[PDB]
Protein backbone atom coordinates (compact mmCIF):
# COMPACT_ATOMS: atom_id res chain seq x y z
CA UNK A 1 0.00 0.00 0.00
CA UNK A 2 1.32 3.43 -1.02
CA UNK A 3 0.31 5.90 1.70
CA UNK A 4 1.09 9.39 0.36
CA UNK A 5 4.45 8.05 -0.82
CA UNK A 6 4.98 5.85 2.26
CA UNK A 7 5.00 2.34 0.75
CA UNK A 8 4.02 0.68 4.01
CA UNK A 9 4.08 -3.12 4.01
CA UNK A 10 2.49 -5.58 6.43
CA UNK A 11 3.16 -9.29 6.83
CA UNK A 12 2.38 -12.45 8.78
CA UNK A 13 3.50 -16.10 8.69
CA UNK A 14 1.51 -18.89 10.36
CA UNK A 15 1.20 -22.68 10.11
CA UNK A 16 -1.63 -24.40 8.24
CA UNK A 17 -3.33 -27.72 7.47
CA UNK A 18 -4.22 -27.19 3.82
CA UNK A 19 -7.68 -28.28 2.67
CA UNK A 20 -8.84 -26.13 -0.28
CA UNK A 21 -5.71 -24.10 -1.10
CA UNK A 22 -6.91 -21.32 1.24
CA UNK A 23 -7.43 -22.31 4.90
CA UNK A 24 -10.08 -20.21 6.60
CA UNK A 25 -10.02 -18.56 10.00
CA UNK A 26 -8.73 -15.23 11.28
CA UNK A 27 -5.45 -13.44 11.94
CA UNK A 28 -3.84 -10.01 11.98
CA UNK A 29 -1.02 -8.69 9.79
CA UNK A 30 1.62 -6.59 11.53
CA UNK A 31 3.57 -3.73 9.88
CA UNK A 32 6.84 -5.02 8.46
CA UNK A 33 8.69 -1.85 7.41
CA UNK A 34 8.11 1.81 6.59
CA UNK A 35 9.37 2.83 3.13
CA UNK A 36 9.43 6.59 2.49
CA UNK A 37 9.82 6.16 -1.27
CA UNK A 38 7.59 8.93 -2.60
CA UNK A 39 7.11 7.41 -6.08
CA UNK A 40 3.86 6.66 -7.88
CA UNK A 41 3.02 3.02 -8.64
CA UNK A 42 0.27 1.65 -10.90
CA UNK A 43 1.25 -1.99 -11.59
CA UNK A 44 3.31 -4.82 -10.12
CA UNK A 45 4.69 -8.27 -10.91
CA UNK A 46 5.83 -11.28 -8.89
CA UNK A 47 9.26 -12.92 -9.08
CA UNK A 48 8.85 -16.70 -9.17
CA UNK A 49 11.63 -19.15 -8.37
CA UNK B 1 9.29 10.44 36.74
CA UNK B 2 6.69 10.95 39.48
CA UNK B 3 6.29 14.64 38.60
CA UNK B 4 4.10 16.91 36.50
CA UNK B 5 6.18 17.92 33.47
CA UNK B 6 5.93 19.50 30.03
CA UNK B 7 7.03 16.58 27.85
CA UNK B 8 7.92 16.30 24.16
CA UNK B 9 8.49 12.68 23.09
CA UNK B 10 9.82 13.42 19.60
CA UNK B 11 6.76 15.48 18.65
CA UNK B 12 4.23 13.97 21.08
CA UNK B 13 3.81 17.13 23.13
CA UNK B 14 1.61 17.49 26.19
CA UNK B 15 1.56 17.85 29.95
CA UNK B 16 1.07 15.18 32.59
CA UNK B 17 2.63 12.88 35.17
CA UNK B 18 5.18 10.51 33.63
CA UNK B 19 5.63 7.11 35.27
CA UNK B 20 6.68 3.58 34.37
CA UNK B 21 3.99 1.61 32.54
CA UNK B 22 2.79 -1.94 33.16
CA UNK B 23 1.49 -2.41 29.58
CA UNK B 24 3.25 -3.77 26.50
CA UNK B 25 3.70 -1.87 23.24
CA UNK B 26 4.24 -3.37 19.81
CA UNK B 27 7.81 -3.67 18.48
CA UNK B 28 7.14 -0.93 15.89
CA UNK B 29 4.94 1.23 18.15
CA UNK B 30 5.88 4.72 19.33
CA UNK B 31 2.87 5.51 21.54
CA UNK B 32 -0.68 4.56 22.40
CA UNK B 33 -4.03 6.20 23.10
CA UNK B 34 -7.17 5.60 25.14
CA UNK B 35 -10.84 5.47 24.10
CA UNK B 36 -10.87 9.26 23.52
CA UNK B 37 -7.70 9.23 21.37
CA UNK B 38 -5.85 10.79 24.32
CA UNK B 39 -2.20 9.92 24.92
CA UNK B 40 -2.24 7.40 27.77
CA UNK B 41 1.19 5.77 27.47
CA UNK B 42 4.30 6.32 25.35
CA UNK B 43 7.65 4.73 24.56
CA UNK B 44 10.86 6.70 24.95
CA UNK B 45 12.40 7.82 21.62
CA UNK B 46 15.79 6.37 22.66
CA UNK B 47 14.95 3.61 25.17
CA UNK B 48 12.65 0.62 24.60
Amino acid sequence: KNIDGYFKIYSKHTPINLVRDLPQGFSALEPLVDLPIGINITRFQTLLA
Amino acid sequence: KNKCVNFNFNGLTGTGVLTESNKKFLPFQQFGRDIADTTDAVRDPQTL
